[PDB]
Protein backbone atom coordinates (compact mmCIF):
# COMPACT_ATOMS: atom_id res chain seq x y z
CA UNK A 1 0.00 0.00 0.00
CA UNK A 2 1.30 3.53 -0.51
CA UNK A 3 -0.02 6.78 0.67
CA UNK A 4 0.87 10.52 -1.01
CA UNK A 5 0.07 13.76 0.14
CA UNK A 6 0.42 17.34 -1.15
CA UNK A 7 -1.31 20.06 -2.16
CA UNK A 8 -2.69 21.91 -5.37
CA UNK A 9 -5.06 24.46 -6.54
CA UNK A 10 -9.07 23.53 -6.77
CA UNK A 11 -9.61 23.89 -10.32
CA UNK A 12 -6.52 21.24 -11.17
CA UNK A 13 -8.01 18.72 -8.69
CA UNK A 14 -9.68 17.04 -11.93
CA UNK A 15 -6.62 16.98 -13.87
CA UNK A 16 -4.73 14.29 -11.19
CA UNK A 17 -6.92 11.39 -13.22
CA UNK A 18 -5.18 9.28 -15.14
CA UNK A 19 -5.31 10.20 -18.51
CA UNK A 20 -5.82 14.29 -18.63
CA UNK A 21 -3.46 16.32 -19.87
CA UNK A 22 -1.48 19.22 -19.31
CA UNK A 23 0.47 21.03 -16.68
CA UNK A 24 0.11 19.29 -13.24
CA UNK A 25 -0.28 15.72 -14.73
CA UNK A 26 2.69 16.22 -17.07
CA UNK A 27 5.50 18.31 -15.56
CA UNK A 28 4.64 17.05 -11.18
CA UNK A 29 3.45 14.31 -10.85
CA UNK A 30 1.11 11.25 -12.66
CA UNK A 31 -0.32 8.41 -12.84
CA UNK A 32 -0.06 5.35 -14.84
CA UNK A 33 -2.66 4.40 -17.52
CA UNK A 34 -3.32 0.80 -15.72
CA UNK A 35 -3.47 2.40 -12.47
CA UNK A 36 -5.17 0.76 -9.08
CA UNK A 37 -6.13 2.86 -6.32
CA UNK A 38 -8.02 5.91 -5.75
CA UNK A 39 -7.78 9.62 -4.88
CA UNK A 40 -9.35 11.89 -2.15
CA UNK A 41 -9.30 15.59 -2.11
CA UNK A 42 -11.01 17.97 0.42
CA UNK A 43 -11.35 21.42 1.21
CA UNK A 44 -9.07 23.12 3.30
CA UNK A 45 -8.87 27.04 2.93
CA UNK A 46 -9.49 27.13 6.75
CA UNK A 47 -5.66 26.10 7.60
CA UNK A 48 -3.54 26.43 4.61
CA UNK A 49 -4.69 29.43 3.35
CA UNK B 1 -6.01 7.16 -30.00
CA UNK B 2 -5.32 10.99 -30.04
CA UNK B 3 -8.71 12.00 -29.53
CA UNK B 4 -9.06 10.20 -26.52
CA UNK B 5 -7.58 9.41 -23.33
CA UNK B 6 -6.73 5.52 -22.41
CA UNK B 7 -9.75 4.36 -20.11
CA UNK B 8 -12.21 3.98 -21.82
CA UNK B 9 -10.54 3.48 -25.62
CA UNK B 10 -10.66 -0.45 -24.82
CA UNK B 11 -14.34 -0.40 -25.52
CA UNK B 12 -13.74 1.78 -28.28
CA UNK B 13 -10.80 -0.86 -29.37
CA UNK B 14 -12.85 -4.17 -28.66
CA UNK B 15 -15.16 -3.12 -31.22
CA UNK B 16 -12.60 -2.71 -33.71
CA UNK B 17 -10.94 -6.09 -32.53
CA UNK B 18 -13.96 -8.36 -32.96
CA UNK B 19 -15.20 -7.01 -36.02
CA UNK B 20 -12.06 -7.29 -37.81
CA UNK B 21 -12.04 -11.01 -36.54
CA UNK B 22 -15.54 -12.01 -36.51
CA UNK B 23 -16.01 -10.87 -40.47
CA UNK B 24 -12.55 -13.07 -40.48
CA UNK B 25 -14.24 -15.89 -38.96
CA UNK B 26 -17.54 -15.45 -41.53
CA UNK B 27 -14.83 -15.76 -44.69
CA UNK B 28 -12.97 -19.27 -43.28
CA UNK B 29 -16.37 -20.88 -42.90
CA UNK B 30 -17.21 -20.21 -46.50
CA UNK B 31 -14.50 -22.07 -48.01
CA UNK B 32 -14.72 -24.83 -45.81
CA UNK B 33 -18.29 -25.48 -47.10
CA UNK B 34 -17.09 -25.58 -50.81
CA UNK B 35 -14.15 -27.32 -50.22
CA UNK B 36 -16.34 -30.00 -48.93
CA UNK B 37 -18.30 -29.47 -52.27
CA UNK B 38 -15.11 -29.87 -54.86
CA UNK B 39 -13.95 -33.09 -52.51
CA UNK B 40 -17.56 -34.58 -53.48
CA UNK B 41 -16.98 -33.64 -57.25
CA UNK B 42 -13.03 -34.21 -57.38
CA UNK B 43 -14.10 -38.08 -56.20
CA UNK B 44 -16.69 -38.40 -59.01
CA UNK B 45 -13.81 -37.13 -61.62
CA UNK B 46 -11.55 -39.75 -60.47
CA UNK B 47 -14.20 -42.16 -60.66
CA UNK B 48 -15.21 -41.05 -64.29
CA UNK B 49 -11.62 -41.55 -65.57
Amino acid sequence: VYADSFVIRGDEVRQIAPGQTGNIADYNYKLPDDFTGCVIAWNSNKLDS
Amino acid sequence: FSRLDKVEAEVQIDRLITGRLQSLQTYVTQQLIRAAEIRASANLAATKM
